[PDB]
C-alpha cells in the first residue's frame, strides 16, 4: 500500500505485473521484457514517469538462448546468441526520459531497473557482462551484508551510478550543499575500506588520529546513515532533505574532528579521538539518533530545525573543547 | 657440549654476573667476559663482541645499553636468533626501551 | 607466464580445477598457519617488553645489593675477577614448538662450582652471599629473556616465509591456474561450435540430397 | 505409494513419459483428491540422457556439452508440476535426484535443476567414504523456503535457531578440524576443543541416522539440541536468550 | 589349468573365447559383444554361473560411432550415437541371477565385467558415463597408483560396489566378522587420504599420536594388504579367509594401538607411535608378512592359525606395554 | 644501398615486391603467394640464392577458408579446408637449395621467410601448428617481449632451428669459437628460466652466488646482445663478427665470474655478486654498450680492436680484484 493525499492505497491502482514461471511458453519468457517495456512506454506517452523492473534479465536471456538453439543458430560468446548483446542494447536504449508525442505538451519517463543474475557473483557471463556495460547504475546487492544484518544490502563498494554528473544541474539548485557532501563521504567510506588492511598487520592503535577519526566517522556513517530500519515507521521512507541533512550533520562532525587534531597535533595539549570521544558522547548519541526523526510525527521543518540545532552544539562541544 | 654465558659491562657488573656464576677461563685462557675500562675503546670492544657472536658455545650475551650503541653496527649486522644478545640497564647509564637490536623488528609497540 | 600449458579438454578442466581447489586449500592452511605463528609472536612481543619492564627494576635492585656489598666488604671486584675458573652456571639449547615451527630455548643449570666460596669469609659474609642471591635472581630473569628473545626472531622469520607462500600462492600459482580454466573452458566452447557447425553444413547437405531425390 | 518404474532396458521413449505419469497422478491426487503428494523423480541424469536420445532422433543439432538446446524448458515442465493452488487443500512436493556426472555443478543438467528447483541437498562422497549415512554435507546444502516450512505452528519454536546455531557450530568446527593439523591439538583452546567434540558427535549423532532409523521432526531437533548443550549458552550467539532459557536446559 | 576333484583340468573345458581383433569389420566388432552374452545366457539357463569378460566397451563404442557416421545419424557428445547409453544398458542389463525356464528347478546366473578405456583417463567420457548409469560395481584406474607400480591400481576412493548390502547376510553368516573390518578399513583410508594434503602441504611436525597412527596403519593396508603381485606363487589367488584374517589382523592392531595412545592421553607414561613401533617392530613385521601365506602349500587351518598367532603376538605386546 | 664493385648500389635492383593487401580481392591472395615462390624460383634457376618473404600465410590460409565457405566444403579444425596442411607443404617445399636444370651447371637456393599471424597470439592455431609441422626453423615471438619494446621479439625458449648441425661444418672454421660460444648462451638462458620459477615464488634470497651470475648475465644477454632496436644506425645491420665478438665478450665475463665466485666461495674473503657490481660499473656498462658500435661509422677492425680492449679491461680488473 501506499499514501496518497493521506489515504492509504493498493498499489495495485498504480502497478501492472507481467508474471510468468519456468513452464511458460519460452516465447511468452522472452517477450516479456518486450510486452513489460511496451507497457510502460505507452504510460510514459500520457507524460508518467514508470519504473519497470525486470526480475531476471538473466532468465529472460536464457528464453533467449533457449529460443536460438531451437531455431538452430550459431552458437556466439559461451552458448547465448549472436545478437545477446543487440537485444539487451535496443531494450535498454527504450528508457529515458522524453517529451512525449501527440499535441498536449508532456513529458514522460520509463526508468528500467532490470536485475541481472551472475553465478555466484561471477560478472563475467555475456549477460552480466552487457547488463553492466549498458545499464547506468548498479546497487550491488550483497548476501554478506545481509547476513551482517546491513540493511539495505547494497555493498557501497561494488555499487556505482554514472548519472551523478548529471544531477549537478539539480542538486546545485535543490540541495546545493549535497555534492562535496556525497563525494567526502564516498572519500570516507574508501578511507575506512584502505585502514582495515592496515589494521590487520598492525592492529588498530598504530593508526594516527586522522584514521582514528576516519575509522569511527565511517562507523558512525555506516550503522546509522547507510543502514536502515525499513520496517519501521520512523525511517522506513527517507525524505531527501532528512538525508542530505543527516549527511551534512555527520561530515559537520567529521571536518570539526580533522579540524581539532590537526590543529592541536603540534600543541602540547594534542587532541584525540578519545578525548573527542569521551567529551562529546551526546553529540555522538545524538547524531547516532538522527535517525528517529520521523516525516509524519515531525514536521519538514521540525527535522530540518532539529539537525540545525545538533549541529550548533556540536559546533559548541568542539569550540569549548579546542 | 652446553652453552656458556658472556657478559660485556662495567666492573661492577661484571662483577656481579660472576659472583652470580657466569665466569669461566676457556682451555686457550680466554675468559668469556669482559669488563669496559677506560682504557679498552670502541674497536676492541666491538672485537670482543664479534667473538662472542661467532663462538658457537657462547650462546646467550650481556651488553649494557651504552655499550651496545657504541657497537651498533655489529648489533645491526648480528642476524641470527641463537647468539642471543640481551641489552641490559647498568648503574653507569640506565636502559630505554626504545632502538633495541632485537625490537628492531616490532613496529607495533607504539 | 599466464597459462599452465595444458592442452585444452574436459579432462585438463577436471585437472585444472581440482588443482586450483589444491593451491587455495593449501593457501588457507597457511594462512592459518601464519596467523597463528603471528598470534604468538605477538605474544612473545608482550612478554619480552614485560620481561623488560621487570629487568628495569631487577637489574637496579643488583647494583644496588652490589653497592651494599662493596660498603661492607670492600673493593673484591678484582678478586671476583681474577678467580674465574669454572663456570657454575651453563645453558642447554631446549626445543619449543609452534605450528610446525621450531623456536630455540634456554634451560638455566648449574655446575654448582662455585669459586667464590669463601671470598666473604672474614668480612662479606651476609652481604656478599645476598649479592650471589640477587644476581641469582637476575640470571634467571635474563636467561628467560634470551629464550623469548630466541624465539621471537625465529618466529620472525618463519613468519616471513610464510607470508611470502600465502602471497605467492594467491597472487601466481592461483591465478595462473584461473587463467588456464578460462583459456580450457573458451576452447572447449570452440570444439563445441565446430562441432555444431559441421552438424548443420551435414544436415543442410541431406536435406539438399532429400529434395534431389525427388 | 504409487510406484513408476522404467529400467535401464526399457525404451527410453518411456523414460521420457514415465515422469510425466508420475506427476499427472501427482496432480490427479492433490489438485482433485486433495492430499498432499511428494513426487520422487530419482535419475533426471538418465532422463535427460533419455532426452537426449529423442531430440538426436528428430535430428536435431545438439546444445551445450550435447544436451537439447529446449532442457531448461523440458524440465521446467517436468519441476514446475508442482506447488500449492488456490482454493485446494492438495499440494505436490517435488525431490528431484541427479546423479552430477563428473561431480561437475556446472553440468547441464544440474545446473538447470539449479536455476528451476528451489534449492538442493548435496550428497558427499568423502562422507560415504567415512561410512556415515545418509551421507547428507549439510554446509553446501540448502532449501530456500525453509523460512516458510519451519515455525510456530508448523514444527516448533525453535526450529529456525536450533537450524542456524547448528549450521554455524559445524562450519566452525570444520575450519577448527583444518587449524587441529597445522597447530596440534595439544596448541588449541578450550573452545576449539569443544567446537570438534560438537563436530564429531554432530557427524555421529545427528547426520549419521541408519536407513530404517526414522525421527520426527521433534526428535531431530531433540538431538540437535543435545548437540549444542556440549557449549555454554554464551557461545550459542546465533539462538536468541528468549529460545535458550526455554529449550537449553534438561 | 585347474583342480577340480583332485585332477588339473585344462580352463577350456569350461571357457570360451568370442576373439574380434581391431582389424576385422565393425559390425562384427558390434556383434561380438551380444554373441558373447547370448553364449553366457545360454549357459546360464542350464543352471551354471556363467561369468563373461567384455574385453573393451570402449572399442564396442567406437563401433557403434563409426556405424552411426556411416549411417549419416545425429551424434551425441563426442560422436557417439545418442543411443549409446541404451545399447550399452540392453547388454550389461542381461546380466543377473535368475530362476531359468523349464520345469526342472535350477538357478543360473550371468557376470558381466566390462572393460571400459577412456582416452586420457577421462571419466567424463560419454562410454564410460553410460557404463557407470548401469553397473553395480566400478574397480576405477588411478594413475597415481599405476605410475608408482602399485598393482591392482584400484582408486579406493571413487571406485564402488553397490552390492555390499546385498553380500551383508552373506558376511553375517559365513564371515560374521568382516563387515566392521571392511568399514574400518574405508575410514582408515579416507582419513589418511584427508592427513596426506596436510602432511605435503604443511608438514608431519604437528600431527596427533592417532593421526600417526591412522597413517601408519593406512601404509600398511595400503602396501599390504590391498597391493597383490598376481604373478607370485602365492597371490595370485587370496581366499577370502586370508583376505578377511589379514584384514582382521591389521585393523585389531590399529585398535589396540588407538587404546594404548586413548588411554596414556593426559598421563604421565603417554604412548605413542614412536614407542608402539619400537617396542613391537616384529608384529608390524609380521603383519607386512602376512601376505606371503601360500594357500596352495600352508593348509587353511595353518594359514588362520599363523593369523591367530599374530593376533595373540599382538595382544601381548600391547598388553606388555600397557 | 649496396656496395658492389666498389660502387653503391641501390637493393631495390635486386628487390621485387608482390603486394596483395589485405582488402584487395581476397582470392588473390593464394595467387600472390604462388606468384612469389615460382619468381624466386625462376631466379633460383639462373643460380641466384634467392629469398622470399611471404609477409603473412596465415591470411592465405584465411583466403582458403573463405573460399572453402563459399564452396560449401566440410571444414577442418577452426573452419580451414581439410587441404590446407597439403597446400602449405607444397608451398614451403620449393624452398630447397638446388642444383638448377640446364647444361652450365649452377647452384641456386630459394630461402622462404614465411611469417604467421596466429589468431589471439596462440600457436596452437590450425596454421601455425601445420607450419611447423612444415618448416625447419621457427622464430616464434613473444607479445609480452614485444610490450616491454624486446625488439626482436624473438621467444628464445620455444624457438628453434634444425639447421644447427649443418651449419657447424661453417661456423668451426668461420667463426670456431662461435658454436659453444652459443652452446653456452643457451645453457645460462636455460638455467635463468629454471631460476626464473624459484625466484618469483622464494625471492631473489636463496639464491646461490652462481645463480646470481647466472641470472644478472642472463639479463645482460638479453638487454644488450639478443634485443636490437632495427631502426638505429648502430643495431639496423649487426655483422657476424660483431654478433660472435660480443656474445664472446659477455660469455667470458660469465666465465670469469664464475672462476672468480667459485675459487672464493670457500675462502673467508669470498668474492661476490655484489662485489663485481660494485667493483665493475664501468665494465658492465660497457658491456652493456658494446651495441652501440656502428658497423660503418667504426670499421670492422676499430669494432674488433674495442671488443678486444673491453676483453683485456675485464681480464685486469678481474686480476685486479682477485
Amino acid at each position: 500500500t501506499m499514501e496518497v493525499d493521506g489515504k492509504v492505497e493498493s498499489i495495485m491502482k498504480r502497478t501492472a505485473l507481467v508474471a510468468n514461471t519456468s513452464n511458460m511458453p519460452v516465447a511468452a519468457r522472452e517477450a516479456s521484457i518486450y510486452t513489460g517495456i511496451t507497457l510502460s512506454e505507452y504510460f510514459r506517452d500520457m507524460g508518467y514517469h514508470v519504473s519497470m523492473m525486470a526480475d531476471s534479465t538473466s532468465r529472460w536471456a536464457e528464453a533467449l538462448r533457449e529460443i536460438s538453439g531451437r531455431l538452430a543458430e550459431m552458437p556466439a560468446d559461451s552458448g547465448y546468441p549472436a545478437y545477446l548483446g543487440a537485444r539487451l542494447a535496443s531494450f535498454y536504449e527504450r528508457a529515458g526520459r522524453v517529451k512525449c508525442l501527440g499535441n498536449p505538451e508532456r513529458e514522460g519517463s520509463v526508468s528500467i531497473v532490470g536485475a541481472v543474475s551472475p553465478p555466484g557473483g561471477d560478472f563475467s557471463d555475456p549477460v552480466t557482462s552487457a547488463t553492466l556495460g549498458i545499464v547506468q547504475v548498479f546497487w550491488g546487492l550483497d548476501k554478506k551484508l545481509a547476513q551482517r544484518k546491513h540493511f539495505p544490502s547494497v555493498n557501497w563498494l561494488i555499487s556505482y551510478s554514472k548519472y551523478m554528473r548529471a544531477l549537478d544541474e539539480y542538486y546545485d539548485k535543490h540541495f546545493t550543499e549535497f555534492v562535496p557532501l556525497r563525494t567526502k563521504a564516498k572519500e570516507i567510506l574508501q578511507e575506512e575500506e584502505d585502514l582495515a588492511e592496515i589494521v590487520q598487520l598492525v592492529g588498530k592503535a598504530s593508526l594516527a588520529e586522522t584514521d582514528k577519526i576516519t575509522l569511527e566517522v565511517a562507523k558512525l556513517i555506516k550503522d546509522d546513515f547507510l543502514q536502515q530500519n525499513g520496517y519501521t515507521p520512523y525511517d522506513r521512507f527517507c525524505p531527501f532533505y532528512k538525508t542530505v541533512g543527516m549527511l551534512s550533520n555527520m561530515i559537520s562532525f567529521y571536518d570539526m574532528a580533522r579540524r581539532a587534531v590537526e590543529t592541536t597535533a603540534q600543541s602540547d595539549n594534542k587532541i584525540t579521538w578519545s578525548i573527542i570521544r569521551e567529551h562529546m558522547g551526546e553529540i555522538l548519541y545524538k547524531l547516532s539518533s538522527m535517525k528517529f526523526k520521523d516525516p509524519v510525527k515531525d514536521g519538514e521543518a521540525k527535522i530540518k530545525a532539529d539537525y540545525a540545532q545538533l549541529l550548533e552544539d556540536m559546533q559548541n562541544a568542539f569550540r569549548s573543547l579546542e | 657440549r652446553g652453552k656458556l654465558i658472556a657478559v660485556i659491562g662495567d666492573e661492577d657488573t661484571v662483577t656481579g654476573f660472576l659472583l652470580g656464576g657466569i665466569g669461566e677461563l676457556n682451555k686457550n685462557r680466554h675468559p668469556n667476559f669482559l669488563v669496559v675500562e677506560k682504557d679498552t675503546t670502541i674497536n676492541e670492544i666491538e672485537d670482543t663482541f664479534r667473538q662472542f657472536l661467532n663462538r658457537d658455545d657462547i650462546g646467550i650475551i650481556l651488553i649494557n645499553q651504552y655499550i651496545a650503541e657504541m657497537v651498533r653496527h655489529a648489533l645491526d649486522a648480528h642476524q641470527r636468533s641463537i647468539p642471543a644478545v640481551l641489552e641490559i640497564p647498568s648503574k653507569e647509564h640506565p636502559y630505554d626501551a626504545a632502538k633495541d637490536s632485537i625490537l628492531r623488528r616490532a613496529k607495533g609497540m607504539f | 607466464k599466464d597459462r599452465i600449458e595444458i592442452f585444452p579438454s574436459r579432462m585438463a578442466q577436471t585437472i585444472m580445477k581440482a588443482r586450483l581447489k589444491g593451491a587455495q586449500t593449501g593457501r588457507n592452511l597457511l594462512k592459518k598457519k601464519s596467523d597463528a605463528l603471528t598470534l604468538r609472536f605477538r605474544q612473545i612481543l608482550k612478554k619480552i617488553i614485560e620481561t623488560k619492564m621487570l629487568m628495569g627494576e631487577v637489574m637496579r635492585e643488583a647494583a644496588f645489593s652490589l653497592a651494599e656489598a662493596k660498603f661492607t666488604a670492600g673493593d673484591f671486584s678484582t678478586t671476583v675477577i681474577q678467580n674465574v675458573n669454572k663456570a657454575q652456571v651453563k645453558i642447554r639449547a631446549k626445543k619449543d614448538n609452534v605450528a610446525g615451527v621450531t623456536l630455540p630455548v634456554f634451560e638455566h643449570y648449574h655446575e654448582g662450582t662455585d669459586s667464590y666460596e669463601l671470598t666473604g669469609l672474614a668480612r662479606g659474609g651476609e652481604q656478599l652471599a645476598k649479592l650471589k642471591r640477587n644476581y641469582a635472581k637476575a640470571v634467571e630473569l635474563l636467561v628467560e629473556l634470551a629464550s623469548l628473545q630466541t624465539s621471537f626472531v625465529t618466529l620472525d622469520e618463519a613468519i616471513k616465509i610464510t607470508n611470502r607462500r600465502v602471497n605467492a600462492i594467491e597472487h601466481v600459482i592461483i591465478p595462473r591456474i584461473e587463467r588456464t580454466l578460462a583459456y580450457i573452458i573458451t576452447e572447449l566452447d570452440e570444439r563445441e561450435r565446430e562441432e555444431f557447425y559441421r552438424l548443420k553444413k551435414i544436415q543442410e547437405k541431406k536435406k539438399i540430397i532429400k529434395e534431389k531425390s525427388e | 505409494v504409487c510406484l513408476f518404474l522404467n529400467l535401464a532396458n526399457d525404451p527410453t521413449i518411456e523414460r521420457i513419459i514415465t515422469p510425466r505419469l508420475a506427476l499427472t497422478t501427482a496432480e490427479f491426487l492433490a489438485y482433485q483428491c486433495e492430499k498432499h503428494v511428494l513426487v520422487i523423480l530419482t535419475d533426471m541424469s538418465s532422463y535427460a540422457e533419455a532426452l537426449r536420445e529423442v531430440s538426436a532422433a528428430r535430428e536435431e543439432v545438439p546444445g551445450r556439452r550435447g544436451f537439447p538446446g529446449y532442457m531448461y524448458t523440458d524440465l521446467a515442465t517436468i519441476y514446475e508440476r508442482a506447488g500449492r493452488v488456490e482454493g485446494r487443500n492438495g499440494s505436490i512436493t517435488q525431490i528431484p535426484i541427479l546423479t552430477m556426472p563428473n561431480d561437475d555443478i556446472t553440468h547441464p543438467i544440474p545446473d538447470l535443476t539449479g536455476y528451476i528447483t528451489e534449492g538442493q541437498i548435496y550428497v558427499d562422497r568423502q562422507l560415504h567414504n567415512r561410512q556415515i549415512y545418509p551421507p547428507i554435507n549439510v554446509l553446501p546444502s540448502l532449501s530456500r523456503l525453509m523460512k516458510s516450512a519451519i515455525g510456530e505452528g508448523m514444527t516448533r519454536k525453535d526450529h529456525a535457531d536450533v537450524s542456524n546455531q547448528l549450521y554455524a557450530c559445524y562450519a566452525i568446527g570444520k575450519d577448527v578440524q583444518a587449524m587441529k593439523a597445522v597447530v596440534g591439538e595439544e596448541a588449541l583452546t578450550s573452545d576449539d576443543l569443544l567446537y570438534l567434540e560438537f563436530l564429531q558427535k554432530f557427524e555421529k549423532n545427528f547426520i549419521t541416522q541408519g536407513p530404517y532409523e526414522n525421527r520426527t521432526v521433534y526428535e531431530t531437533l531433540d538431538i540437535g539440541w543435545q548437540l549444542l548443550r556440549i557449549f555454554p549458552k554464551e557461545m550459542l550467539k546465533r539462538i536468541p536468550q528468549s529460545t535458550l532459557s526455554e529449550f537449553y536446559p534438561r
